[PDB]
RNA sequence: CUAAGAAAUUCACGGCGGGCUUGAUGUCCGCGUCUACCUGAUUCACUGCCGUAUAGGCAG
């Protein structure tokens, strides 16, 4: 919603236990709506005592690794379980099959305040590492790097660039930063115009067809395979409005009783994997959550990316 | 609900006329509230009952094992924002999708 | 009136990292950090059948037409190599401070209540005795746990990590230190008073804790045991699965918190067996059994509802159950 | 203020029984690789003498 005056490099977080299933249609890397969650949490905690904004995430997702495993004769995958304590009868409890996944991942923040001019880059970019360095991510601690070689400190860089020339080398230095990954960027245009397509293609077609027809691999008859732009992933975009938005007070078992509580659906988008080479610049790649809380759409995306 | 009521759910789904009964009883038809009951009464809380299937039950409540998840205003607030599982939503990316993998036309 | 929050979730202090398990010789310790990590491969095994019969199929005929058909199964195992009779274990565990704070609370009566009951519970005695308890659970290898059985000796070093470099180091003799005995010591004391801190501040602290247990050249090490449901799939799977990082043995960080909370020595029942996991309810896995019943007056939540709804404070060793069961975490509430 | 908050998979296992893959075989015709270039930038911080000296100086 706003342009950002720096942007903090959060390095090389190893997240140890993320939330595997993203959605209850996707899984695999989390959800974007947990990054941009992260950062507010962040901004809550430690962005306020250094009078600056933390808004807008870029994730590059230097490593993954899924806790799942093949069995035999099958194609599909299944989710290693944790064996939960017994019940106070002695007998094994339900199990929930929830997935875990081992995080590599480096953050983008935008920074804009006066606080950016009170004190040095550097004594706010460690204060939020070192804020960050006890938190969750996406349900997993982060290890905050402990006796290996060289450790990574941030490199907060100022926007607000000189010249044109300098502010394209601090930007290129900092992609070079993070090179190892891949930014997740929202492809909500490319999601609306391949619903155009298949329109034209076949009509009546949902959004969730063409969601679908962009994953999967369509084999087409003379046997080739039809090409796709980029990785083109299923993300959660946010979430809709199932309910009226009821009182603070009025829902029973909440999570606080000052927080209005609106039940919500989860929705579904297209997001592309990129080597962060291929963008203008390191800002366009940051999510920004975007409410319009009068008709839901609590969304989370990459606007000014294209 | 329970696995043993599960029988009047057919019993909410039939085709007599040639549409579900739900939509059947939730307008005020002619054929309505005497194929079942021979009482103009019975047959209005029979209705009442019947539709009250689709309404939800209770206070409106989220449980505390079920998930709440923050999410920042543009100005200054915060809504609590409980999810629900889109069970009918997954059925039906369920059913494509056993279309595309066991599907007849899809193997041949 | 004061009633009960019907959400009431804590964070897990004390999360320890996946415990990488390496393979090197004993007097090499010091220059561990080049130390090649233990694999874990695939083998196969040709068993016979020796589980109980159930009085229909103890017929001599129908016995020996299941031993002629062979039980083969696939089972993952971590071994040492033949030249390295020391396993290595290395975590890192953050200390968290706000041991005694929430995540979620409905009430804020409540909140205030709880939080003036865990304030007391500082000044009084500390975390000091709890955070004694989870040094000794550190400073014995419990957290080795099938490694730790017949090893010939273990040894602990446990590392500061305040920005980037030690700031303390402590070595302990794991074996020396009981399983069930927890003493007074002056190193111990020590890490007690770094992670009662730790427990008691804002930030974090920062520990490395490796273990080196000399079990014996090219034995097997025991990594955690994948749970792999088979969901009635009609294809023969492999029995036994393993857990790794990268190419790397490794044991799950919910074994380690596990052998790090193992210190409830107050429960009810007999102690034959010594300290317990703290969980709500006492649950222990490798007994099927659960001490510290609701029926008797010794389970963590109505001691929480006593403590702070009722103002009928425990006794201190059920006091320092209930705050290891907040430094443990839970999601609690009732509906 | 993160589909948040939470979690011990596990105990034991004999895969060996045995084996002839063989015969037979044309790779081969044909070819312009040229032109033009300071390794040297203090690039040898080097040798000896007076001085107990590592402290400090001198000579070519």
């Amino acid at each position: 919603v706003t342009d950002p005056e720096a942007l903090l490099l959060l390095p090389r977080l190893s997240i140890q236990n993320a939330n595997a299933i993203s959605s209850p249609l996707t899984w695999g890397f989390p959800s974007p709506g947990a990054f941009t969650g992260f950062v507010h949490a962040l901004q809550r905690r430690v962005g306020i005592s250094l009078d600056i904004e933390l808004d807008g995430v870029g994730i590059v997702c230097h490593r993954f690794e899924a806790q799942i495993s093949q069995p035999a004769g099958k194609r599909t995958k299944v989710f290693n379980l944790t064996r939960n304590p017994l019940n106070r009868d002695g007998s094994t409890a339900a199990i929930v099959e929830e997935g875990r996944a081992h995080l590599e991942v480096s953050l983008l923040l935008g920074v804009h305040g006066d606080g950016l001019d009170d004190h040095p880059a550097q004594e706010i970019a460690r204060q939020v590492q070192e804020q960050a360095g006890a938190m969750r991510l996406a349900g997993g601690s982060i290890l905050p790097w402990c006796n290996e070689r060289f450790p990574a400190p941030n490199a907060e860089l100022l926007m607000l660039g000189g010249s044109d020339e300098q502010r394209r080398k601090n930007q290129r230095r900092l992609t070079r930063r993070l090179l190892p990954g891949f930014a997740l960027v929202s492809r909500e245009a490319l999601l609306q115009q391949h619903l155009e397509t298949l329109r034209t293609t076949l009509p009546e077609a949902t959004t969730l067809d063409a969601l679908l027809d962009l994953c999967r691999i369509n084999f087409e008859p003379p046997w080739q395979v039809r090409d796709k732009p980029g990785w083109l992933v299923p993300i959660p975009a946010g979430y809709n409005a199932l309910s009226p938005l009821y009182l603070p007070g009025e829902v029973r078992n909440a999570r606080d009783r000052e927080t209005p509580l609106r039940f919500v659906e989860n929705l579904f988008g297209l997001g592309e994997w990129l080597s962060p080479h291929r963008v203008a610049a390191l800002s366009d790649l940051l999510w920004y959550h975007h409410a319009e809380p009068d008709k839901g759409l609590y969304r989370w995306s990459t606007p000014r990316f294209v | 609900g329970n696995a043993a009521a599960l029988d009047v759910f057919k019993f909410l789904s039939l085709q007599y006329q040639g549409k579900n009964l739900l939509n059947w009883l939730t307008e005020d038809s002619a054929e309505a509230l005497q194929a079942l009951s021979d009482n103009a009464e019975q047959a209005r809380e029979w209705r009442q009952a019947f539709i009250g299937i689709t309404t939800v039950k209770g206070a409106p409540a989220s449980h505390s094992l079920a998930k709440q998840l923050y999410f920042p205003l543009p100005g200054s607030g915060y809504h609590l924002l409980a999810p629900l599982f889109p069970t009918s939503l997954v059925h039906h990316v369920h059913a494509l999708l056993r279309e595309a993998r066991f599907g007849d036309a899809a193997k041949a | 009136i004061l009633s009960t929050a019907s959400v009431l979730a804590f964070e897990r202090k004390l999360d320890p990292s996946d415990a990488l398990m390496s393979a090197g010789a004993w007097a090499q310790r010091d220059a561990s950090q080049e130390w090649p990590a233990v694999t874990v491969r695939e083998k196969s095994v040709r068993g016979t059948i020796s589980n109980r019969l159930k009085t229909k199929d103890r017929d001599p005929a129908k016995l020996d037409a299941s031993i002629q058909s062979p039980n083969l199964q696939t089972v993952d195992v971590a071994n040492l190599p033949s030249d390295a009779d020391t396993l290595k274990v290395r975590f890192t565990l953050r200390v968290l401070g706000g041991a005694g704070t929430p995540s979620a609370c409905n009430d804020a009566a409540y909140r205030d209540k709880l939080l003036q009951t865990v304030a007391t519970y500082v000044n009084d005695q500390g975390f000091a005795e709890l955070a004694r308890r989870y040094a000794h659970n550190l400073a014995n290898a419990r957290f080795l746990w099938r490694n730790r059985v017949g090893a010939e000796a273990v040894e602990v070093r446990i590392n500061h990590i305040r920005q980037g470099e030690v700031a303390r180091a402590w070595r302990f003799d794991a074996l020396a230190i009981g399983l069930r005995d927890f003493k007074a010591d002056a190193e111990l004391d020590a890490l007690a008073e770094l992670i009662a801190s730790g427990l008691s501040g804002s930030g974090h602290v920062l520990l490395e804790v490796v273990a080196f247990a000399r079990i014996g050249d090219g034995q097997e090490v025991f990594p955690s045991q994948e749970l792999i449901l088979d969901k009635g799939d009609k294809k023969g799977q492999k029995s036994k699965t393993l857990y790794s990082v990268r190419d790397a043995a490794a044991i799950h960080s919910q074994k380690i918190g596990n052998a790090l909370r193992t210190i409830d020595t107050w429960y009810p029942d007999e102690d034959g067996l010594g300290p317990i996991a703290v969980e709500p309810y006492g649950s222990v896995t490798s007994q099927g059994k659960a001490y510290r019943q609701p029926k008797q007056k010794l389970d963590f939540y109505t001691l929480l509802d006593n403590w702070v709804l009722r103002d009928e404070a425990p006794a201190v060793e059920q006091q320092h159950y209930v705050i290891a069961n907040l430094i443990r975490g839970g999601v609690f509430g009732e509906a």
